[PDB]
RNA sequence: CCGACUUACCAACCCGAUGCAAACUGCGAAUACCGGAGAAUGUUAUCACGGGAGACACACGGCGGGUGCUAACGUCCGUCGUGAAGAGGGAAACAACCCAGACCGCCAGCUAAGGUCCCAAAGUCAUGGUUAAGUGGGAAACGAUGUGGGAAGGCCCAGACAGCCAGGAUGUUGGCUUAGAAGCAGCCAUCAUUUAAAGAAAGCGUAAUAGCUCACUGGUCGAGUCGGCCUGCGCGGAAGA
RNA sequence: UCCUCCUAAAGAGUAACGGAGGAGCACGAAGGUUGGCUAAUCCUGGUCGGACAUCAGGAGGUUAGUGCAAUGGCAUAAGCC
RNA sequence: GCUCAACGGAUAAAAGGUACUCCGGGGAUAACAGGCUGAUACCGCCCAAGAGUUCAUAUCGACGGCGGUGUUUGGCACCUCGAUGUCGGCUCAUCACAUCCUGGGGCUGAAGUAGGUCCCAAGGGUAUGGCUGUUCGCCAUUUAAAGUGGUACGCGAGCUG
RNA sequence: UGCCUGGCGGCCGUAGCGCGGUGGUCCCACCUGACCCCAUGCCGAACUCAGAAGUGAAACGCCGUAGCGCCGAUGGUAGUGUGGGGUCUCCCCAUGCGAGAGUAGGGAACUGCCAGGCAU
């Protein structure tokens, strides 16, 4: 459950998840899983793609986690009016742009990392795309 | 003075405050008026503002 | 030892560089030395096969230009963020 | 129970606003008197023919042009009046 | 009496590479606003004073946001338009959307949005292409030798992709593990040999064997074939009184 | 009721039972003026003394300070004597 | 000289009940129903760690993801306050299919009997009582089966109360 | 007129740091002494006074050098005003404006008045 370890505010703006993304190249590992459509990705979501995804390569290798939720999301109790207040935080996100990279992978073959983001891109709810490294 | 001619091809019901005082500034008053007006940069930026519902011959 | 022929770009700017992206080419500078930068438009898919090899980053290519050569290095390159398109080059001569 | 009663919210407080910025920008003839910035703290400081109030208020002590320069080493910004 | 080292532990500060921010800023627009000058246009459209008001329940739509679930014909602000207080044409019907502001009459013409097979006014118009789903004329993740287009790649008359015939063999039941692990539960290795070829085996099968295919190879046939990438339009996913 | 920030869309202003915090004082010096002075933190060495007291040097440069919240400001200091 | 702090300060000086109630009003504003929405709910699907002696997908299915319906608990306050009678029962129904039975079929960890799970199919059929106002629910005993939902949670100018 | 130095500015990092070298005729700085003028929460450190033995060490000035700081295009991208579109949580088209970062590069300041010393 990636989350922050402490906060300055505790609630934010819900804010607009426009423009196009930043870190869009495989910077750390051989392998990226880049995010084609736009979204948001829960703490949850990030962590049960993680557990498939270095589960799937058998420990080898190493595994980056290039996003992290620092978005907090309140939701209003079920039946509660409107007003009162802001709600109550119960999850984290991070707000995802077309052609971020999520993940990054080392270590291991082309073709066994390319099945391992499968199993861990049907786990997200954005479009992604298998990308490697290149040298600018 | 290449005194060109001015023509309103679109109406301007609901159009921006500043498009409709162009027009007043032009002298356009109805869809297919046209007038008389002096080529200057100050009436080809009137033209330019309100280029989307005006047409020039000359 | 990479041929791209290329020819110069008779206007600039935003709605152009889209207009020619749309039709399948994308604009590039050569800038360097003392001569003034020179901006050419050149055929992306041609490109595209070319610079998948690791040795087109790092060795010498050529640019023809109004069948005049100019001797370049592949400074910097601009890709799209998702699709796998290059936005920009930059070419450094010599 | 049919309905569930709320909470309350406890950042319900704000302040009025002050009113502060620049009154009379560059190029503007003013009196002797005239009020051109006002401020907290001194964002813009007093230059030639200007002078700061207590609360920093910069205001003209002359008729005449205002004007807005850098100067010093800090690059801080000036406010001064050519007389006219 | 002050010492000098060491190891696979923890490791702050710092360096390099990465992101994020309404209550971060060493940067920073477009617009908007203020002022000065100039022309043209505008029935003074501007200000001041005075007589009379009404009104202070707003609504939807666009754009920028808070709140809500970027839920609501929800709610709260900014700004513009429309309705209110606005007819006419279009969106089947449809205050707020698109076009456009009705002084009156005409059995006159031209156009806007939107349209031109019939209802129902006007193209059964011309040229090129795509779809076979009545898609058009509701809906996603995901799935699929649907189909069109583009760039490249591998192999091929030294015989290529099918298919058919034949082989697919000796260390060897590789070792470890295991009640058994005999190519094929799981671990490490994945090497040698005769070869035209053959994997310490891709899969089926056995309690373990056995057995059956595949990879690969020789013949037979005798001309193109295979797999990804991008992309247009389709297909399934798709159940309500 | 009042003050500070954000919402607030780079002039002003701008709502919600929106997000966060404060005030109902204090000081005859903590005011006026003249003169003078410049921090936080860390390293090294040094009696008790150590992570951390006073001292010397160095680095560093406001990362401090402001009678009390927050923002803006402050070295010519508005900070200290 | 005023926590006149309800801070532009009604008076120097003031709390409650009303189902015994009453008047003027409002769908400007709630309870029932309709409407919009679909967080939640229900149904379906996507990926498969694992359970299934071995074997992911006979049967299930973690962590997660995408839809449908309008169907629960909700959100809103658009309609009705110069009245739209509100639960259950009785009588009479009618539709949808996400099928309870009967009919047709695929797979099965389908020997047969009997099932499980999907696909097609709405022609017909689809309990009686005990207890509670109950709908439900538990229980007794049947049945081939005792379906799910819409119809102002159908139906009071048809009845009950 | 050339160089060196001091003071007061312009300007506000292309000008500031670092590294290396270089200067004592004059100047500058360190420096000598201090009942004294004056001063230290003590202290002639600083401030002050009386002086010029020594020295350019530090500092300060000058010269050189990119390890930084800094400045920085062209092109592209982001955004965005107006008008128009779509598959409308976001985009696209016409037109206008057009960053930030980064890159190639630049870069060891330039300059004004006066006063002094050396040289002509
Ligand atoms: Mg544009
Ligand atoms: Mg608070
Ligand atoms: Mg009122
Ligand atoms: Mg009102
Ligand atoms: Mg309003
Ligand atoms: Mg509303
Ligand atoms: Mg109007
Ligand atoms: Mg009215
Ligand atoms: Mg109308
Ligand atoms: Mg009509
Ligand atoms: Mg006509
Ligand atoms: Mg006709
Ligand atoms: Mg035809
Ligand atoms: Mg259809
Ligand atoms: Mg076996
Ligand atoms: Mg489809
Ligand atoms: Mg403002
Ligand atoms: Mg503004
Ligand atoms: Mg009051
Ligand atoms: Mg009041
Ligand atoms: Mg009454
Ligand atoms: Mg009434
Ligand atoms: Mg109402
Ligand atoms: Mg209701
Ligand atoms: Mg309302
Ligand atoms: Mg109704
Ligand atoms: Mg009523
Ligand atoms: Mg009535
Ligand atoms: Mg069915
Ligand atoms: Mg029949
Ligand atoms: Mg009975
Ligand atoms: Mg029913
Ligand atoms: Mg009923
Ligand atoms: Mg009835
Ligand atoms: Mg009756
Ligand atoms: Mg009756
Ligand atoms: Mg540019
Ligand atoms: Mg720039
Ligand atoms: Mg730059």
């Amino acid at each position: 459950m990636l989350q922050p370890k402490r906060t300055k505010f505790r609630k934010m703006h819900k804010g607009r998840n426009r423009g196009l993304a930043q870190g869009t190249d495989v910077s750390f590992g051989s392998f990226g899983l880049k995010a084609v459509g736009r979204g948001r990705l829960t703490a949850r979501q990030i962590e049960a793609a993680r557990r498939a995804m270095t589960r799937a390569v058998k420990r080898q290798g190493k595994i980056w986690i290039r996003v992290f939720p620092d978005k907090p999301i309140t939701e209003k109790p079920l039946a509660v009016r409107m007003g009162k207040g802001k709600g109550n935080v119960e999850y984290w996100v991070a707000l995802i742009q077309p052609g971020k990279v999520l993940y990054e992978m080392d270590g291991v073959p082309e073709e066994l990392a390319r099945e391992a983001f499968k199993l861990a891109a049907a786990k997200l709810p954005i479009k992604t795309t298998f990308v490697t490294k290149t040298v600018m | 003075a290449k005194t060109i001619k001015i023509t309103q091809t679109r109406s301007a019901i609901g159009r921006l405050p500043k498009h409709k005082a162009t027009l007043l500034g032009l002298g356009l008053r109805r869809i297919g008026h046209t007038v008389e007006r002096e080529d200057t940069p100050a009436i080809r930026g009137m033209i330019n503002a309100v280029s989307f519902m005006v047409k020039v011959e000359e | 030892m990479f041929t791209i022929n290329a020819e110069v770009r008779k206007e600039q700017g935003k709605g152009a560089s889209r207009r020619l992206r749309a039709a399948n080419k994308f604009p590039a500078i050569i800038y360097g030395g003392k001569e003034a930068p020179l901006a050419i438009e050149l055929d992306h898919d041609k490109v595209m096969n070319m610079q998948a090899k690791a040795e087109f980053y790092s060795e010498v290519l050529t640019i023809v230009v109004d069948g005049k050569e100019i001797k370049v290095k592949a400074q910097d390159v601009q890709r799209h963020p998702y699709k796998p398109k290059l936005q920009h080059i930059d070419f450094v001569r010599a | 129970a049919h309905k569930k009663a709320g909470g309350s919210t406890r950042n319900g407080r704000d302040s009025e606003a002050k009113r502060l910025g620049v009154k009379r920008f560059g190029g503007e003839s003013v009196l002797a008197g005239s009020i051109i910035v006002r401020q907290r703290g001194t964002k813009f400081h007093a230059g030639a023919n200007v002078g700061c109030g207590r609360d920093h208020t910069l205001f003209a002590k002359a008729d005449g042009k205002v004007k807005f320069e850098v100067k010093g080493p800090k690059n801080r910004k000036f406010i001064s009046i050519e007389a006219e």
